[PDB]
């Protein structure tokens, strides 16, 4: 899990929810919130704060690091 | 509303998942004592809704088309994942420790013949009672079942996906989070204590 709060405030955010072969990415100098799917670039358009999927990954996936983030996981 | 690529191609297998993943669910409820609560397909303008903003339109990816229910015994939910499990399916366990909102219970994605993911979740009377609605706890425990779990309950029922309401609304730095997750997992562990 990684709980609303302190660390999104603190600094940028990256996440793996494998259950959804999911990441996201959060920027907290923007407050925004991106998505990539396993196998995929990055979708440009911003998440919702309000998202299903994304408050699922926020409750069950785990913190992962930019460098994963970017590197990517191979689609499921 | 934008209908996604290939939406329709993948909306029309649901009803063959549906059928697959209900006799799958109904076998491994009969086989513990428990209950299984159908559902019927997702309807359409929500699943579109759903993979336009989780999946961004891309409709392969969504899971819940087919979806259904397993209600068994407490001490049966772990055997019964172990059964999804072995049938290939995804498997989510999720116990109290870990969600920020102190939630148990089992999620899992099965891919079905039909070429398209099917949901079977997994849980307790006790924990349905707590999370969900008396209205939505009725229908997935029968009335019964409902009744008996009330009587014994020494929590309020439906709470639980009142907190989840509050707290997925918030944006991710904001002060307010903290505070509402403590108190599903105090209102979580309530019901589990007994």
């Amino acid at each position: 899990a990684i709980e609303k709060g302190e660390a999104f405030a603190r600094r940028d955010i990256y996440i793996d929810y494998d259950f959804e072969d999911v990441t996201y990415r959060w920027d907290h100098r923007q407050g925004t919130i991106h998505v990539r799917f396993y196998g995929e670039a990055e979708s440009p358009e911003p998440v919702e704060h309000d998202n299903r999927l994304f408050n699922d990954a926020l409750r069950f996936g785990r913190e992962i690091t930019r460098e994963e983030y970017e590197t990517g996981f191979p689609k499921g | 509303t934008q209908v996604p690529k290939g939406f329709e191609k993948v909306y029309g297998k649901a009803p063959a998942a549906k059928a697959e993943i209900d006799a799958v669910a109904d076998g491994l409820a009969a086989k513990h004592g428990g209950r299984v609560a159908k559902a019927p397909i997702k309807s359409r303008e929500r699943a579109m809704q759903k993979i336009n903003n989780d999946y961004k339109g891309d409709p392969t990816k969504i899971k819940d088309l087919a979806r259904n229910t397993i209600i068994v015994e407490g001490d049966k939910v772990n055997t019964v994942a172990a059964e999804l499990a072995n049938r290939g399916a995804k498997v989510k366990v999720i116990d109290g420790n870990a969600d920020p909102l102190g939630y148990s219970g089992v999620n899992s994605t099965m891919n079905t013949k039909a070429g398209i993911p099917g949901e079977i979740q997994v849980n307790s009377p006790e924990m349905i009672y707590a999370k969900e609605s008396e209205d939505m706890a009725r229908i997935l425990l029968g009335n019964d079942t409902y009744d008996a779990v009330a009587a014994k309950a020494g929590v309020p029922g439906g709470q639980g996906h009142k907190y989840y309401e509050d707290w997925r609304v918030l944006d991710p730095k904001s002060p307010e989070a903290q505070a509402i997750a403590e108190k599903s997992r105090a209102y979580y562990d309530a019901v589990r204590k007994g």
